[PDB]
């Protein structure tokens, strides 16, 4: 091909690249949301034993 | 490699799911 | 056929792979925020 990035087998790669990229980058959101969600599980927890 | 359900896991448990 | 039909398919399978990934994050999410808002409310109920 001499399309060079446009070429019809270089766009599905870069797609795929694309949304594989996409996916990565919601795992290390759904990571990093359940490390905070479980440090502020931990706190509660202590203030629950602390009352009850 | 998708060796982060281990991670999963141990929050699971940690709030009281069980296998 | 060529390397470019392999990389493809190779690209294809961990795409797959990532989306399996992405929704067992998701469900776990899910489970770990439904106890902890149970938790605040056995916290609502003691305080």
């Amino acid at each position: 091909s001499t399309m060079a990035l446009l070429s019809q087998e270089n766009t599905q790669i870069r797609d795929l690249q694309q949304e594989n990229r996409e996916l990565w980058i919601s795992l290390e959101e759904h990571q990093d949301a359940l490390e905070l969600i479980m440090s502020k599980y931990r706190k509660q927890m202590l203030q629950l034993m602390v009352a009850k | 490699w998708k060796q982060g359900r281990q991670l999963l896991r141990q929050y699971l448990q940690e709030v009281g799911y069980t296998d």
